[PDB]
């Protein structure tokens, strides 16, 4: 039941219904993370997100989701308190200038930093916010979703209440659900409650794809830990589903699994002729418009990370040549069960359905991706493969023990041969 | 190579005397590069010397077939052991010298 309900204003209201879900969850979004912000004011839309968040709920629980793009929060409750959750939000948003005008930030700004410095302490969460940063530096995508703290505290009501003037608008919103209830009775449950001021959808800011290197070299930590990746398609992309499934080809490893020994992608087998890393991550995150494709991991080693950057990128070549039938079967049958995972949740549906809503304007359902990923053969893959991968720049991020990562023309130049 | 090894064991020295190992790089590209670069410099002007103009090192009298009856004017090395010789025309004793 996805069916779409556009309200007396141009908010629409997007649910994916369905029966044996075990909890139900609404929450309303506003497309402006950290990519409509600007230095001076970054953090503001997270901020502004937790202000909201931080409401009294009946009983529903209210959190706040903070991403690049997409802003908004959602609450989860009981099936059958799903009405009481939807009209929640709709008085969050009516009074979102009320409640930020007379809120102290204070508090909420102490969390926020926070946040920030807890994603800065954790280093796959530093590597990749680097990463994302510095393939985009000097484009407003380059700023942490969740801000930084020396932006943080210069953050004022005022900025925010011109935060959300400019975006919390009927076109730039969204309202998402997922559960067990009937669609309509959470449709004129909204309508009688949410006021929102109408406005034009702001201008996605643009950004471009840059390969730079950004080092960080931590000599206390115990592992190098490295993300290295490029140009990958992002949503709206035809080949969304294509570089998952690419990244899917490599897959996952961790070194201290009863299944790294057995694992099928290649990468793993060669990395335990030297026990090289212990663990990487192959990932496709997309954005409204920009992606990137890549790998995450650490090395346990101070001596292996190059072997590692050296081997995983020749592996990166055989996706244009030599790439097996049997490798792309389980890729696209990984990126199908992946994909699938994600869904379960309601509230991971819920944040789903309104980012897709947001940035591309249509949503497609399990059915439609599988019917797309089985369609795609081994050539489609290499045609991928040579236009996104093969002497493509790359973009490197790395924070500890990093001396042995060798510089970016030793990296670089491994993507062709 | 007993020099290179000598070499390799501490490193390569550099400009600013001062440790390297805040910044290194491997030799290869860069210094690759930067060793053809010099290369072609000193082919070209080895090419120089050795197409358009051989001679101006060396010594004309070099050409005359030795014979021990006859001693040229100037008894002199080529151009490079000349500062050496000079200290041996200097000191007055042969062993000094
Ligand atoms: C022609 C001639 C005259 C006088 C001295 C020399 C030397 C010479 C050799 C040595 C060494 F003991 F090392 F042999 C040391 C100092 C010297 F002055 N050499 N020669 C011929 C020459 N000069 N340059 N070359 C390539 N050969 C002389």
């Amino acid at each position: 039941g996805v069916k779409y309900t556009t309200l007396s204003n141009g908010v629409t209201v997007a649910t994916e219904t369905n029966p044996a879900a075990k909890t139900s969850s609404v929450g309303l979004f506003f497309g402006a993370g950290s990519r409509s912000e600007h230095s001076h004011s970054n953090g503001i839309s997270a901020l502004t997100t937790n202000v909201l968040a931080s409401q009294s709920a009946k009983g529903s629980l209210l959190t706040a989701k903070n991403d690049r793009e997409f802003n908004g929060i959602i609450a989860q409750t009981t099936n059958d308190n799903i009405t009481e959750a939807g009209k929640l939000i709709a008085s969050i948003a009516s009074n979102a200038v009320d409640i930020v005008e007379k809120t102290d930030l204070t508090k909420h700004k102490q969390y926020l930093s926070a946040q920030a410095s807890a994603v800065e302490a954790d280093p796959k969460s530093k590597v990749l916010s680097h990463l994302y940063s510095s393939a985009f530096q000097g484009y407003s995508l380059a700023l942490p979703t969740l801000g930084t703290t020396e932006s943080v505290e210069n953050l004022e009501n005022q900025d925010s209440l011109r935060h959300l003037a400019k975006h919390l608008v009927n076109n730039n919103t969204v309202i998402a659900a997922s559960g067990n209830f009937d669609h309509d009775k959470l449709a004129d449950a909204i309508e009688a409650n949410l006021k929102i001021a109408e406005g034009v959808k702001p201008e996605i800011k643009p950004a471009s794809f840059l390969g730079s290197e950004v080092r960080m070299r931590d000599d206390t930590l115990p592992k190098a830990y490295i993300s290295i990746a490029v140009h990958g398609e992002g949503l709206n992309s035809p080949n969304y589903y294509l570089a998952k499934v690419a990244a899917a080809i490599y897959g996952d490893f961790y070194l201290h699994s009863t299944i790294a020994k057995f694992t099928s992608p290649k990468l793993a087998s060669i990395v335990q002729e030297y026990n090289i890393v212990e663990s990487y991550n192959h990932y496709s995150k997309s954005f409204s418009d920009t992606g990137i494709w890549g790998y995450y991991a650490e090395i346990a080693d101070k001596f292996t990370v190059d072997d590692f950057t050296h081997f995983s990128l020749k592996e990166w070549n055989r996706l244009s040549i030599s790439i097996s039938e049997a490798e792309v079967a389980r890729a696209k049958a990984q990126v199908k069960t992946a994909l699938a995972k994600e869904l379960a949740n309601s509230f991971a549906v819920t944040s789903d359905i309104a980012e897709k809503v947001l940035l591309v304007g249509h949503r497609q359902s399990l059915r439609e991706a599988f019917e797309k990923i089985d369609a795609i053969k081994v050539n489609d893959v290499k045609e991928w493969g040579k236009s996104k991968v093969w002497d493509r720049d790359i973009v490197i991020s790395g924070t500890g023990l990093i001396e042995d990562l060798l510089d970016y023309n030793r990296n670089r130049n491994e993507m062709a041969m | 190579c007993m020099h290179l090894m000598a070499l390799h064991v501490h490193g390569s020295s550099n400009p600013v005397g001062i440790t390297g190992n805040i910044d290194r790089l491997p030799m290869h590209p860069y210094f690759i590069f930067k060793d053809l670069i010099t290369v072609f410099v000193f082919l070209l002007i080895f090419s120089l010397f050795v197409f358009y103009s051989p001679n101006t090192l060396g010594h004309p009298d070099n050409y005359i077939p030795g014979n021990p009856m006859v001693t040229p004017p100037s008894i002199v090395p080529e151009w490079y052991l000349l500062p050496f010789y000079a200290i041996l025309r200097s000191i007055p004793d042969k062993l000094g010298g």
